[PDB]
RNA sequence: ACCUCGGAGCAGAACCCAACCUCCGAGCAGUACAUGCUAAGACUUCACCAGUCAAAGCGAACCUCAAUUGAUCCAAUAACUUGACCAACGGAACAAGUUACCCUAGGGAUAACAGCGCAAUCCUAUUCUAGAGUCCAUAUCAACAAUAGGGUUUACGACCUCGAUGUUGGAUCAGGACAUCCCGAUGGUGCAGCCGCUAUUAAAGGUUCGUUUGUUCAACGAUUAAAGUCCUACGUGAUCUGAGUUCAGACCGGAGUAAUCCAGGUCGGUUUCUAUCUACUUUAAAUUCCUCCCUGUACGAAAGGACAAGAGAAAUAAGGCCUACUUCACAAAGCGCCUUCCCCCGUAAAUGAUAUCAUCUCAACUUAGAUACCCACACCCACCCAAGAACAGGGUU
RNA sequence: UCUCUUACUUUUAACCAGUGAAAUUGACCUGCCCGUGAAGAGGCGGGCAUAACACAGCAAGACGAGAAGACCCUAUGGAGCU
RNA sequence: CCGAGCCUGGUGAUAGCUGGUUGUCCAAGAUAGAAUCUUAGUUCAACUUUAAAUUUGCCCACAGAACCAAAUCCCCUUGUAAAUUUAACUGUUAGUCCAAAGAGGAACAGCUCUUUGGACACUAGGAAAAAACCUUGUAGAGAGAGUAAAAAAUUUAACACCCAUAGUAGGCCUAAAAGCAGCCACCAAUUAAGAAAGCGUUCAAGCUCAACACCCACUACCUAAAAAAUCCCAAACAUAUA
RNA sequence: ACCCCUAUACCUUCUGCAUAAUGAAUUAACUAGAAAUAACUUUGCAAGGAGAGCCAAAGCUAAGACCCCCGAAACCAGACGA
């Protein structure tokens, strides 16, 4: 019978290779994921329709931030499938109130606090 | 149907192209590695004994000769007392090459067979020889001086 | 010449369905981003302990502005103005 | 009686070798009514230690037991609890022997 | 070009982000600046919205990380307060 | 057969969970006589009804069991209480058969025909090599078993159709498959010859007439080169038949108290359609037997007894035509006469490499290995015609 | 009757003139093969075919027309009979 | 149109059954079950709709739930925004395929019966047409753009050469069992041959295989079908940088 | 204008209809949702309301707003018919 699933805690201990193939530091991790959604929920467990609606992904490719905490990585990971979760990355730092209206987020996952439509 | 079949049953399209997907696949090699680079003893003992013994010994190709006629053959050599030793060649041509009398060497192929004997009693062994026509005498070395078929049919008569 | 019996799709006897190239390319693609996915939830920023209860506030102000509006419901109010304006349906020049 | 995938149903031994005894277990196999090899102690570890050979050798990153006990792509829904066993070389009766 | 726009940074989409769909259409031809146009006033204010949830999460965060320390902090020194009060007597 | 209640599995771990699913039981018994009274909080058989547990308190003392059951009205009784195998067990106070003499409303929600799905049954092929075949698995036949197909039967399912998809045989006209009955070509033989058996290839052509049965089939008579197996809505009733079968009448035996019935027999019993659309309405290469000769030759101990090559003589089919017969009579016809022309592939050999022999070769290679019709075209009013439904066509010197 | 059917006459028929119905009809600019599909396609997929339009003939199909199946099942629908 | 005439009336008989049911536009919305002369229906529940009141509702973590598998229950965080209750009702209560766990049947069915979850009775793209498989959902205009699912790959069977005398017709056993019907032993001579692995003899006799020699060297890919009925079915293509 | 590309009439019925399931030639006219108990909304007045009767521990008075059409085989009464 078609269940929820367990899913083993071995696939999110992550290994050195990983790491170098992701680039990530495991002292210091990343604070805010970028999550997008990337499949339907047609053809799926309510369930995994219900986490959609709650981590409010439910436009396909518009972006969201979200905590890299315990419970909100729980959720995400009953809808691994259906999403893209990268880091949001912060080159100049976190937005202040002079400069919140100059934002963009960027393909690389780069909110840069700086627009300019300006080339370099 | 059952999970069960008698026939192997139609997967799902995602479940066959999750077979697909998790085929084997194995290691190659680079550069193909195809294309990358006993008795012996007492028979050499018993060649010991053939060389440093009878200080006559004659080469003769083994013809076919049927069991009888090498029987009858081999009686009459007995009584003027010769004998037909029949040793490997795979053997026997290395001893020759390293123990000195290697002139016998390029005479030794093919099929062989020895006729030795420390009486030099050779006038027998061509009359046997000539009785039956189809048998060479190929050569053979009498008192370490290796001879033709017709030195020896000389240092005969 | 070559019938599949019932409907092609369903039952014991089916027409026959392989994978191409770009089919095993499509989800290929879709197990690497999943993989990465596996990766970026491998290094939780919090702990459970220490997360256990930093967005209560927001959260209990939240449910508390839900329930501000779903009490606050009530029927709108009435003007005489609003009332009165009907008359000009008869507002002629002279 | 019940057989399934793996189970020696005849064993043989004596004064002999396995081709005197291959010749007609091959023979009794062929008619038996599902996959059946003649197999001898070192034909079988020779398989075993080639599946593993194949286990360790391959060079696909994607496994169907990984993806199946990861629910990568939510492949369980096509799956079955069994298979996070099977591990994708049983389908019903069948065995595949050249699936890792 | 989606893969080939994403490898240089510069969205998927040509549509998306950049100069050819942020700047204006138009203007005066005398060389006033027309009025915003009303996508990228929508864009902006969602990508304020967006700014705005970044900038809390992270203080969020920020700040029960600390709540936690001070927490443990206080927990450890009721942990290290333990002078016994009166004086061990007896068989001593 | 079952219909109410309980335990177990299905239903592995909170609950719940179906089948004319797999098993087992109940329709009480025993004790007590506070088995009195009362009252917080709960459970609950997926609703309701009904059912279950219970602290504290008053009063005394100092229930086992799994199911072990039945509502309302009404009846009985002074009262407390007590009444249904109401077992179709949420129970109508009390009512059976039969209908082909039948009727109405519906149903393809549901059977019979046909289609479709399926392949248990049925049929075929291969693999395996026990066994039979004197010996010898493999000339031939073949167990236990395995692998695949086929879709002719009997079934199973209930998906289209009950505001109709008419039926068994037969007639007529047949289209198709090949798993070949005959005619062709080939390989094996437990092939001397004549006959056979078996396998490969072949669907151009052909595949009889009768007695009985309604009959498919079957038996029998006489033939034949042979008298194929199937599919086609069990091909084909707006082309036919109606013996059977399937309404109303009747008889025999049986069943039933009878009405009436029998998956038994028997006699009788209305078969409509003026064609709107689709489609179709003249596409010249024939097969087979027999006789003589080869020849009493080959072959064979004999008895028996070929194949080629050649000549004729028919039969059928296709097309045509009246000279004479015959039906007849300016003509149409057959019972009469005339004509009728290609191959066909399974294999068997030579040379010769891979693999310096050999080897027919998914090696390069060599050999066995159509013509004829038709064909010009505003003389046309009209007349004639061997031309013709009309129209068209031919002739009119 | 049939083997085995042919000939002629009359009716019908076809053409001309007069008169002039009926069932039927969602709309049709209404083809063939294989496949598909509420499981048997003019109309869907792939292929093929294809200027237009009368008259005569035919009955393979339009699950052809007719008759709200006579059979079977259902209905807390009828009726006759015992 | 007599299994009971016809006409009028009661009569607008009754019909859980078929058929029918008339302007525009938006919105919410798919069914666990129990009773029932009931299963072609109804009533209650559930689900659905509207309006009100209030406070939590979903997702979830340690701890926790019995003796004789996937999972669930419970559940603070958290991410979210729903939930319960009050008032008022209708309608749905004849269900299909797919994946999974089972059951029945043939480990048959487009079969039947439950359960968990899809999808369909709603849109669009794909899988040839196409309900139920995959991609994708919230609606308009555009002669802009990035994508999603999305196109089947396979072609098989050559295998040596050369040689062979003999203790004995080992014994027993037998009519005879001579390497070879069966039994026991399995030595032994030659450079090198089993008291013989297969074949063949009534038994014999025979010819192969294992052994000599010989020599380049055992060359050694370890695999395997075909059937039906109107007419095969896109046309084609091995070689220009994903 | 056609040619090119795209596109399986409608209604009813159903698990599901291009269906070869139902109905329909077409035009014009005719031809099918009736009301209570409450609830809700909006006025009036308010411990009382209503033009006797009745309700009232904020009620009472008034209004608005919701419940189809055709069809049997039958049954009975009285006449009319050999
Ligand atoms: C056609 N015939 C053989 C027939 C058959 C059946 N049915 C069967 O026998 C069963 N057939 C099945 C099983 C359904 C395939 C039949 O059922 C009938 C009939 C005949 C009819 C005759 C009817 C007729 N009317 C309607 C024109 C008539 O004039 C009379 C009469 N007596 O006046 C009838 O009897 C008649 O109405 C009638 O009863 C018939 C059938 O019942
Ligand atoms: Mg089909
Ligand atoms: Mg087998
Ligand atoms: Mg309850
Ligand atoms: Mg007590
Ligand atoms: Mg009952
Ligand atoms: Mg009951
Ligand atoms: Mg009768
Ligand atoms: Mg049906
Ligand atoms: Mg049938
Ligand atoms: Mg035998
Ligand atoms: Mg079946
Ligand atoms: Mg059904
Ligand atoms: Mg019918
Ligand atoms: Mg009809
Ligand atoms: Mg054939
Ligand atoms: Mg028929
Ligand atoms: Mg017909
Ligand atoms: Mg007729
Ligand atoms: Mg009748
Ligand atoms: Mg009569
Ligand atoms: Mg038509
Ligand atoms: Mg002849
Ligand atoms: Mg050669
Ligand atoms: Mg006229
Ligand atoms: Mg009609
Ligand atoms: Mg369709
Ligand atoms: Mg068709
Ligand atoms: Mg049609
Ligand atoms: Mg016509
Ligand atoms: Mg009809
Ligand atoms: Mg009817
Ligand atoms: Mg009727
Ligand atoms: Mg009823
Ligand atoms: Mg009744
Ligand atoms: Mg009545
Ligand atoms: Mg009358
Ligand atoms: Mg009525
Ligand atoms: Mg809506
Ligand atoms: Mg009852
Ligand atoms: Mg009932
Ligand atoms: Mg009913
Ligand atoms: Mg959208
Ligand atoms: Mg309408
Ligand atoms: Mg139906
Ligand atoms: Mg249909
Ligand atoms: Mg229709
Ligand atoms: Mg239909
Ligand atoms: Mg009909
Ligand atoms: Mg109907
Ligand atoms: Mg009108
Ligand atoms: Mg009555
Ligand atoms: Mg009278």
């Amino acid at each position: 019978k078609f269940t929820r699933s367990r899913i083993p805690e071995k696939v999110f201990q992550a290994s050195p290779e990983d790491h170098e193939k992701y680039g990530g530091d495991p002292q210091n991790p990343h604070k805010l994921h970028i999550v997008t959604r990337i499949k339907s929920t047609r053809r799926r467990p309510y369930w995994e329709k219900d986490i959609i609606k709650m981590l409010g992904l439910e436009k396909a490719h518009t972006p969201q931030v979200h905590k890299n905490i315990p419970s909100v990585n729980a959720k995400l990971k009953v809808v691994k499938h259906l999403i893209r979760i990268k880091p949001l990355k912060l080159p100049q730092g976190l937005p202040a109130e002079e400069n919140m209206s100059n934002t963009c987020l960027k393909s690389t996952g780069e909110l840069v606090v700086q627009w300019h439509l300006k080339p370099v | 149907s059952k999970a069960v079949t008698r026939h192997r049953r139609v997967m799902h399209f995602q479940r066959q192209k999750l077979m697909a997907v998790t085929e084997y696949i194995p290691p190659k090699p680079a550069i193909h590695p195809s294309c990358l680079p006993g008795l012996i003893r007492l028979l050499r003992r018993e060649i010991a004994a053939v060389f440093q013994d009878n200080r006559m010994i004659a080469v003769c190709q083994n013809v076919a000769l049927s069991a009888e006629d090498k029987l009858l053959m081999r009686h009459q050599l007995r009584k003027h007392k010769i004998l037909m030793k029949v040793f490997p060649n795979q053997v026997l041509k290395p001893f020759l090459e390293d123990s000195k009398y290697q002139n016998l060497l390029p005479l030794f192929v093919g099929h062989n067979m020895l006729l030795v004997s420390e009486e030099p009693k050779v006038k027998e062994m061509v009359r046997i020889l000539r009785t039956v026509p189809f048998l060479p005498l190929l050569g053979g070395c009498i008192d370490d001086t290796i001879l033709s078929r017709q030195g020896f049919i000389n240092y005969s008569k | 010449r070559g019938r599949i019996p019932g409907r092609q799709w369903i039952g014991k006897h089916r027409r026959p369905r392989f994978v191409s190239l770009r089919a095993k390319q499509n989800m290929i693609r879709r197990l690497e981003i999943e993989a990465e996915n596996h990766y970026w939830l491998s290094m939780p920023y919090m702990t459970r302990e220490q997360e256990r209860g930093h967005a209560a506030v927001r959260r209990r102000e939240a449910f508390e502005a839900i329930k501000a509006a779903a009490t606050s419901k009530f029927p709108p109010h009435r003007f005489i103005a609003d009332q009165l304006d009907h008359l000009n349906v008869t507002k002629k020049w002279s | 009686t019940p057989v399934k995938a793996g189970r020696l149903v005849v064993e043989m031994g004596g004064r002999c070798e396995f081709e005197e005894v291959q010749g007609f277990l091959d023979q009794v196999a062929h008619k038996l009514p599902f996959a059946a090899k003649a197999v001898s102690r070192g034909t079988l570890e020779k398989m075993r230690k080639d599946q593993e050979e194949r286990e360790r050798n391959n060079q696909n990153p994607w496994t169907f037991e990984r993806i199946a006990t990861a629910n990568m792509l939510g492949i369980r829904k096509v799956l079955s609890p069994y298979d996070l066993t099977h591990k994708g070389k049983y389908w019903g009766k069948f065995y595949m022997p050249k699936r890792v | 070009g989606g893969q080939w726009r994403l490898q240089q940074g510069l969205a998927a989409n040509p549509s998306g982000y950049g100069p050819l769909t942020e700047l204006p259409d138009w203007s005066y031809a005398d060389g006033r600046p027309a009025p915003p146009m009303k996508g990228q006033l929508r864009r902006k204010a969602e990508r304020e919205t967006f700014a705005r949830r970044v900038v809390l999460l992270s203080q969020e965060m920020d700040a029960g990380l600390q709540a936690w320390q001070l927490r443990q902090q206080k927990l450890q020194e009721e942990q290290r307060k333990q002078e016994n009060a009166l004086k061990p007597k007896g068989a001593s």
